Protein backbone atom coordinates (compact mmCIF):
# COMPACT_ATOMS: atom_id res chain seq x y z
CA UNK A 1 0.00 0.00 0.00
CA UNK A 2 1.35 3.30 -1.23
CA UNK A 3 -0.33 5.99 1.70
CA UNK A 4 -0.51 9.53 1.13
CA UNK A 5 -0.59 11.87 4.08
CA UNK A 6 -1.75 15.68 3.35
CA UNK A 7 -2.40 18.71 5.11
CA UNK A 8 -2.36 22.46 4.53
CA UNK A 9 -1.45 25.80 6.07
CA UNK A 10 -1.65 29.48 5.62
CA UNK A 11 1.81 31.02 6.84
CA UNK A 12 2.98 34.36 6.44
CA UNK A 13 7.05 34.36 6.47
CA UNK A 14 9.35 34.93 3.67
CA UNK A 15 12.36 32.43 3.66
CA UNK A 16 11.74 30.14 6.45
CA UNK A 17 10.68 26.61 8.34
CA UNK A 18 7.04 26.99 9.83
CA UNK A 19 7.08 26.57 13.72
CA UNK A 20 4.12 24.94 15.38
CA UNK A 21 3.05 21.56 15.61
CA UNK A 22 0.11 20.26 12.95
CA UNK A 23 -1.98 16.91 12.48
CA UNK A 24 -0.94 15.49 9.43
CA UNK A 25 -4.94 13.75 8.02
CA UNK A 26 -4.66 10.55 5.88
CA UNK A 27 -5.55 12.06 1.87
CA UNK A 28 -5.00 8.39 0.25
CA UNK A 29 -4.21 4.94 0.48
CA UNK A 30 -3.34 3.71 -3.06
CA UNK A 31 -3.19 -0.27 -3.10
CA UNK A 32 -0.32 -0.43 -5.60
CA UNK A 33 2.17 -2.71 -4.39
CA UNK A 34 4.99 -1.41 -6.11
CA UNK A 35 8.85 -1.50 -5.42
CA UNK A 36 10.19 2.00 -5.20
CA UNK A 37 13.66 3.37 -4.52
CA UNK A 38 13.93 6.50 -6.17
CA UNK A 39 11.87 9.66 -6.56
CA UNK A 40 11.90 13.10 -8.56
CA UNK A 41 9.99 16.69 -7.67
CA UNK A 42 7.60 17.96 -10.73
CA UNK A 43 8.23 21.60 -10.52
CA UNK A 44 6.09 24.19 -13.14
CA UNK A 45 8.07 26.46 -14.43
CA UNK A 46 6.93 30.22 -16.60
CA UNK A 47 8.19 31.37 -20.06
CA UNK A 48 7.58 35.10 -21.69
CA UNK B 1 -17.08 -6.20 14.82
CA UNK B 2 -19.96 -8.31 17.01
CA UNK B 3 -20.65 -7.43 20.35
CA UNK B 4 -23.30 -6.44 23.19
CA UNK B 5 -24.60 -2.77 24.01
CA UNK B 6 -27.06 0.09 23.99
CA UNK B 7 -26.61 2.32 20.48
CA UNK B 8 -26.48 5.95 21.55
CA UNK B 9 -26.47 9.32 19.30
CA UNK B 10 -22.83 10.99 19.52
CA UNK B 11 -21.78 14.27 20.01
CA UNK B 12 -18.47 13.90 19.15
CA UNK B 13 -17.26 14.30 15.76
CA UNK B 14 -14.93 12.14 14.09
CA UNK B 15 -13.50 12.58 10.44
CA UNK B 16 -14.20 10.72 6.89
CA UNK B 17 -11.14 8.33 7.38
CA UNK B 18 -11.95 6.86 10.47
CA UNK B 19 -14.39 4.67 11.11
CA UNK B 20 -14.24 3.23 14.61
CA UNK B 21 -13.56 4.95 18.24
CA UNK B 22 -11.97 3.76 20.89
CA UNK B 23 -11.29 4.96 24.73
CA UNK B 24 -9.18 4.53 27.38
CA UNK B 25 -8.28 0.47 27.40
CA UNK B 26 -8.41 0.18 24.01
CA UNK B 27 -11.79 -1.26 23.99
CA UNK B 28 -15.02 -0.10 21.58
CA UNK B 29 -16.78 2.76 22.22
CA UNK B 30 -17.90 4.25 18.98
CA UNK B 31 -18.52 2.95 15.19
CA UNK B 32 -19.90 4.30 12.48
CA UNK B 33 -21.52 8.23 14.51
CA UNK B 34 -23.23 6.12 17.10
CA UNK B 35 -21.55 5.52 20.77
CA UNK B 36 -21.63 2.51 22.23
CA UNK B 37 -22.61 2.61 25.78
CA UNK B 38 -23.51 -1.00 27.54
CA UNK B 39 -26.49 -1.52 29.16
CA UNK B 40 -27.01 -1.39 32.63
CA UNK B 41 -25.19 -4.11 35.03
CA UNK B 42 -23.59 -4.57 38.58
CA UNK B 43 -24.37 -6.15 42.30
CA UNK B 44 -26.90 -7.39 44.14
C1 LIG C 1 13.60 -2.76 -5.61
O1 LIG C 1 14.53 -2.75 -6.70
C2 LIG C 1 15.90 -2.59 -6.30
C3 LIG C 1 16.72 -2.51 -7.56
O2 LIG C 1 17.36 -1.24 -7.68
C4 LIG C 1 16.31 -3.76 -5.40
O3 LIG C 1 17.65 -3.56 -4.95
C5 LIG C 1 18.43 -4.73 -5.27
O4 LIG C 1 17.89 -5.91 -4.65
C6 LIG C 1 18.61 -7.11 -4.96
C7 LIG C 1 17.87 -8.25 -4.32
O5 LIG C 1 16.72 -8.61 -5.07
C8 LIG C 1 20.05 -6.99 -4.47
O6 LIG C 1 20.78 -8.15 -4.85
C9 LIG C 1 20.71 -5.75 -5.07
O7 LIG C 1 22.01 -5.57 -4.51
C10 LIG C 1 19.86 -4.51 -4.79
N1 LIG C 1 20.45 -3.34 -5.42
C11 LIG C 1 20.43 -2.12 -4.86
C12 LIG C 1 21.08 -1.03 -5.65
O8 LIG C 1 19.91 -1.92 -3.77
C13 LIG C 1 15.37 -3.85 -4.20
O9 LIG C 1 15.68 -5.01 -3.43
C14 LIG C 1 13.92 -3.93 -4.68
N2 LIG C 1 13.01 -3.95 -3.54
C15 LIG C 1 11.99 -4.80 -3.44
C16 LIG C 1 11.15 -4.69 -2.20
O10 LIG C 1 11.74 -5.63 -4.32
Amino acid sequence: YFKIYSKHTPINLVRDLPQGFSALEPLVDLPIGINITRFQTLLALHRS
Amino acid sequence: LTGTGVLTESNKKFLPFQQFGRDIADTTDAVRILDITPCSFGGV
